[PDB]
């Protein structure tokens, strides 16, 4: 999920946008 | 250098400033 | 609830991750 | 600057990111 692509690891933009909405 | 992991307070602010008008959960 | 203020080392992270492939300074 | 509008107040993705690149 967002966490361990976001926090655990480092995402992108793109990836993070994917968690929006 | 500086730190690129966005947790916890910091992943919030990201979404807010990312998501914009459409919004995020769990705002 | 979090903080909307992006400084010092939180804005170069901001930065880093919307500025992308074109960069930005003084990174 | 930047630091007047993102740091100081608060600023939106558009206007930060004119001070990409």
């Amino acid at each position: 999920g967002i966490v361990e692509q976001c926090c655990t690891s480092i995402c992108s933009l793109y990836q993070l946008e994917n968690y929006c909405n | 250098f500086v730190n690129q992991h966005l947790c916890g307070s910091h992943l919030v602010e990201a979404l807010y400033l990312v998501c914009g008008e459409r919004g995020f959960f769990a705002t």
